[PDB]
């Protein structure tokens, strides 16, 4: 996603990103959610089991 | 589904070999032995 590489399951989020926010992080500084560059929807990232 | 952040960084939690429902049964057996027999 926009140069941010990773592996996981992209579900659909209830997160409400502000217009200036593209990606979110957790306490471990791993991207927990990203914004799709085209449809502008918030996807929840969770690495595979 | 989603669990936690610790679980997702290699930090797993192993269940105990003795579940609580069987530790409680061990305790109940000890109590019954104390009541029926005593220290014998
Ligand atoms: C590009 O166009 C629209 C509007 O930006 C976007 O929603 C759509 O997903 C894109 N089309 C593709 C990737 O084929």
């Amino acid at each position: 996603f926009n140069g941010l590489t990773g592996t996981g399951v992209l579900t659909e989020s209830n997160k409400k990103f502000l217009p200036f926010q593209q990606f979110g992080r957790d306490i471990a500084d791993t991207t927990d959610a990203v914004r799709d560059p085209q449809t502008l929807e918030i996807l929840d990232i969770t690495p595979c089991s | 589904d989603l669990i936690c952040a610790q679980k997702f960084n290699g930090l797993t939690v192993l269940p105990p070999l003795l579940t609580d429902e069987m530790i409680a049964q061990y305790t109940s057996a000890l109590l019954a032995g104390t009541i029926c027999s005593g220290w014998t």
